[PDB]
């Protein structure tokens, strides 16, 4: 029933600057200047980890870089200086009336130069060809900025169904994204095409970045 | 150190019930509380109870009242909770963390994936992606439920691995992984995917061997 | 079962100071039946410009009772913090007969803050509040003081303009502080009177409020409000019990000057009362503004032959407790 609004949804910052992340509460949270407000960092496919809890106190452990202030209905946390390893979602949660709420979030994303994807195409396997499909799949890797757009030809002709996508967050390292796209036909309509195209279009390049095989040419 | 340990993951019918544990190490429970929480991928984390271990005291949010109970046993240090009536919109992971009242919470469980539907279990099937580095490559097509495992050369190939998040259409899911290698390293040597499906109790290991033409 | 308003939606409960000794004062008010303290009137029938003996449930002549204090709570300049209240909760006394409580006793004469002994302000009246039930036992932690099944519970709000009497069960809260949660000390009330008591706006709910943080109210089968006029003058309340409830005595309606006791409520509960305790009550003002609060003391009913002297408006004006030597035995005979 307690609502926490977070601002912004985003925001993308370079290493070593600041990273400012406010949560408002709509009802008030502080009782004569003690709010049990949190804030939470979580990594893909962890648990989420208490950086701050009651408005302004560190987690056991917590770097420093992480900062939390506020009071009654307005919080924020500050990330400073921000490091490569911060890319991840951050959560204001109040602890202060049932039920315990969490706000939706604020993505962090650490920017960096640019970087081209590389992009791999690869046949469908005879595993599975003996099997009655036929999957190709590109793999565009290690690119910067995260938006990319990625159109399948077969033939010179765009093709959209059969289509899976799938992206990894930013890299906690090199700050890169990745992209994986599987083109699924069965084997009939496989075996009637012979030029298969990737064709990725970035920042990095004017003309689409493109990959392709024939399926007669290994 | 301080350890919440939970169980493992379950694939159960809509109406069916299960219990998920957690199992605590390393602090003093009887003094502590213990909350559940749930998370669907892409989404904010939403609070389900708590219980304060001394006691058993449980405060319950309301969206879950008569479909969670939870309980500790405070000779095994293990918090549990029971989830019944369960439908497709209970599917997510679920968290067991020391915190509740007013105390944030602190540890975390590594979180238990529960998995809602009528579909049937389904393995995978695992093909190889064969084509300076080399880019090699593993797909993982037609399986449920979730999670599949996906190593390279037992782990001990973990850098330039992306392994991708599975995507969901008609209730088979399918996920790719890519490894890049130095050229001198492939095919010279061995490279082989290692695919774990625990809940069809399937492993699958495949060597990428170089197309023939 | 009555609705009684929603839970409380906090995450925990006030922390709660004990300390006892800053509220064991010796102010003593004894019983004198002599001017009619602590009598309740006789049932059924009126008497008038008469000196009768009687058989009923009076106070012994002499009794010291129980004196009972509430105090301001912590504060730091203007931040209230924890509430403070002596170990009232964990003295469960016997219900026995019913008992008679004299309130207010000490309003406008100069007196101490309690919490901050050498601060002095002008006394001020406050309402007792008192738990009572059938069936008593501890917290999980050990502390006495809690009552099981159904219970009474008599809680002045609204800045002592009214009181509420409600018969529910209680089922402490988990969170910290409360009684089934984390570092339980007491259970108390507490109100702000900063935002609970200005002119025209008097929170009817804050003490109740506060309660609920403590205890989730179930299963009620009754919730009363009696209205109270707002005055410094001192009052006599009791509460007996018969097989046909619990009667609730005021001074305040007939002989509001006088101090008799006439029964204003009768409350539907049939299990019989046999334990009860004192409610801590702490008030949340800042350290600038913080009032002394007038201690009120209760005296055990017991059934005893008294002498009373009815004047010509009805009202009794001087009694006595005929047991209470061989020559009052003679005096009752006249
Ligand atoms: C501060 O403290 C005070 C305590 O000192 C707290 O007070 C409590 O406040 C809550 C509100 O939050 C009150 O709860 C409400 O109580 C009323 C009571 O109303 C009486 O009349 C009802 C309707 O009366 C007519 O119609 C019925 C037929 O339907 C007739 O029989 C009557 O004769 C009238 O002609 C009546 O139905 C009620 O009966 C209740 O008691 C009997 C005996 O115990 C039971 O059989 C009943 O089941 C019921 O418990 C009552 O006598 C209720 O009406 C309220 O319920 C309505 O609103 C709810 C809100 O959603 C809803 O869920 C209910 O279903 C119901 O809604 C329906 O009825 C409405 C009214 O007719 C319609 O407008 C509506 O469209 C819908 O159709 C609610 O339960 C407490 O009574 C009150 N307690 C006390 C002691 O005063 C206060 O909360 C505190 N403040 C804060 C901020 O904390
Ligand atoms: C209230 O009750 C009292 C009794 O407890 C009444 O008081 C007294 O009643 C006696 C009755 O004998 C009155 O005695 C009378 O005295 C006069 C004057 O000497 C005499 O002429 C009569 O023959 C009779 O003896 C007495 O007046 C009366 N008052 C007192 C002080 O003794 C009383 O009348 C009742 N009513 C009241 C007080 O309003
Ligand atoms: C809660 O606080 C009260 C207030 O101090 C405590 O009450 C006091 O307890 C002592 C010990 O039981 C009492 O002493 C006894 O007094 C009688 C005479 O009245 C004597 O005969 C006994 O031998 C003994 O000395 C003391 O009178 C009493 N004071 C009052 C005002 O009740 C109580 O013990 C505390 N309880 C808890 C659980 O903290
Ligand atoms: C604290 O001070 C207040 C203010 O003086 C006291 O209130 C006053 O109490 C007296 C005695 O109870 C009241 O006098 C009575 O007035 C009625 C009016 O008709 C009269 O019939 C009686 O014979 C008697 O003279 C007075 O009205 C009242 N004043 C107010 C404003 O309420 C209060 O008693 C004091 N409290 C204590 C504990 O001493
Ligand atoms: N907050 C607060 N509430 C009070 O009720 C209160 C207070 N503060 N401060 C002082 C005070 C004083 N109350 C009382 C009650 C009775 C006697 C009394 O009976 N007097 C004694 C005199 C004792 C002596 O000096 O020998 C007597 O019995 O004669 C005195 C003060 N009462
Ligand atoms: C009266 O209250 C007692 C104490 O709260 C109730 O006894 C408890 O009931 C619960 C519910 O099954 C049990 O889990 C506890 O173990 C019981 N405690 C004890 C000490 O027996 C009792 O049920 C209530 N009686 C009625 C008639 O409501
Ligand atoms: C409050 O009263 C309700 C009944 O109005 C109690 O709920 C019943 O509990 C019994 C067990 O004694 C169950 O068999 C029933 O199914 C419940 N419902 C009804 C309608 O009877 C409830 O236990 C009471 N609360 C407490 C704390 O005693
Ligand atoms: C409650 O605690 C008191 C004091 O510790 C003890 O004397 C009493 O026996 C306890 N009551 C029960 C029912 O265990
Ligand atoms: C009690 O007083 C309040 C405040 O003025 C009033 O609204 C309410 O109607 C009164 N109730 C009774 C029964 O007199």
């Amino acid at each position: 029933q307690l609502v926490l609004t977070q601002s912004p949804a985003s925001l993308a910052v370079s290493l070593g600057q600041r990273a400012t992340i406010s949560c408002r509460a709509s009802e008030s949270v502080d009782n004569y200047g003690i709010s049990f407000m949190n804030w939470f960092q979580q990594k893909p496919g962890q648990p989420p980890k208490l950086l701050i809890h009651t408005a302004s106190n560190q987690g056991s452990g917590v770097p420093a870089r992480f900062s939390g202030s506020g009071s009654g209905t307005d919080f924020s946390l500050n990330i400073h200086p921000v490091e490569d390893d911060d890319t991840a979602m951050y959560f204001c949660q109040q602890s202060e009336e049932v039920p315990l709420t969490f706000g939706a979030g604020t993505k962090l994303e650490i920017k960096r130069t640019d970087a081209a994807p590389t992009v791999s195409i690869f046949p469908p396997s005879s595993e599975q060809l003996t099997s009655g499909g036929a999957s190709v799949v590109c793999f565009l890797n290690n690119f910067y900025p995260k938006d990319i757009n990625v159109k399948w030809k077969i033939d010179g002709s765009e093709r959209q169904n059969g289509v899976l996508n799938s992206w990894t967050d930013q890299d906690s390292k090199d700050s890169t994204y990745s992209m994986s796209s599987t083109l699924t036909l069965t084997k009939d309509e496989y075996e009637r095409h012979n030029s298969y195209t990737c064709e990725a279009t970035h920042k990095t390049s004017t003309s689409p970045i493109v990959k392709s095989f024939n399926r007669n040419e290994c | 150190q301080v350890q919440l340990q939970q169980s493992g993951g379950e694939l159960v019918k809509p109406g069916a019930s299960v219990k998920l544990s957690c199992k605590t190490s390393g602090f003093t429970f009887s003094s502590s509380y213990i909350s559940w929480l749930k998370q669907k991928p892409g989404q904010s984390l939403e609070w389900i109870a708590w219980i304060y271990a001394g006691t058993g005291g449980t405060e319950y949010n309301q969206k879950f009242t008569g479909k969670a109970q939870v309980t500790v046993d405070t000779s095994s240090s293990t918090a549990y909770m029971q989830f019944s009536s369960l439908t497709t919109e209970d599917s997510a992971i679920y968290y067991c963390a020391r915190g509740g009242s007013s105390f944030a919470m602190d540890y975390w469980g590594q979180g238990t994936s529960v998995t809602v539907s009528s579909a049937s279990t389904t393995p995978p099937s695992v093909y190889p992606l064969a084509p300076s580095m080399v880019t090699l490559g593993c797909l993982v097509k037609g399986y449920f439920p979730e999670p599949v495992t996906v190593t390279w050369n037992s782990g001990s190939l973990s850098s330039g691995v992306h392994t991708f998040p599975a995507v969901l259409q008609s209730d088979l899911y399918t996920l790719s992984s890519s490894v890049t290698v130095p050229s001198s390293t492939w095919p010279s040597e061995t490279v082989t995917c290692n695919v774990a499906h625990p809940a069809s109790s399937t492993k699958v290991d495949k060597k990428i061997v170089p197309r023939d033409c | 079962y009555v609705d009684v308003g929603p839970d409380s939606v906090k995450s925990a409960c006030i922390e709660v100071d004990i300390q006892q000794t800053f509220f064991d004062k010796t102010w003593p008010r004894p019983i004198d039946v002599s001017k009619a303290d602590g009598i309740i009137y006789p049932q059924g029938r009126t008497y008038s410009n008469i000196t009768i003996t009687y058989q009923g449930l009076f106070p012994y002549q002499g009794d010291h009772g129980d004196m009972y204090v509430y105090s301001a709570g912590h504060a730091t300049g203007t931040t209230p913090q924890k509430l403070f209240v002596a170990n009232y909760s964990q003295d469960v006394k016997q219900f026995a007969n019913g008992f008679v409580v004299r309130i207010g006793a000490a309003a406008n004469s100069t007196g101490t803050v309690i919490i901050s002994p050498s601060t002095s302000a002008t006394i001020r009246k406050i309402y007792p509040a008192f738990m009572l039930g059938s069936s008593v036992g501890n917290f999980s932690d050990g502390k006495m003081g809690r009552f099981f099944n159904h219970t009474l519970v008599l809680l002045p709000d609204g800045c002592g303009t009214l009181l509420r009497a409600f018969y529910c069960i209680l089922e402490p809260r988990s969170g910290n502080h409360c009684p089934a949660g984390n570092s339980y000390t007491s259970f108390a009330t507490y109100h702000t009177p900063a935002t609970d008591c200005s002119d025209g706006n008097y929170n009817r709910n804050a003490s109740l409020n506060s309660f609920k943080e403590y205890f989730n109210l179930r299963n009620c089968t009754f919730m009363y409000t009696y209205n109270i006029t707002e005055d410094e003058i001192l009052e006599w309340f009791g509460i007996t019990q018969t097989a046909q409830g619990v009667h609730l005595f005021s001074s305040r309606y007939v002989d509001l000057y006088g101090g008799n006791m006439f029964q204003f409520a009768t409350l539907p509960v049939y299990d019989t009362i046999k334990y009860y305790s004192i409610i801590p009550h702490s008030i949340r003002s800042i350290q600038s503004d913080r009032k002394a609060w007038a201690a009120f003391y209760v005296y055990k009913l017991q059934p005893l032959t008294f002498l009373l002297d009815f004047s010509v408006d009805g009202y009794i004006r001087r009694a006595i407790d005929c047991g209470f030597n061989d020559l009052s035995q003679l005096h009752c005979s006249y």
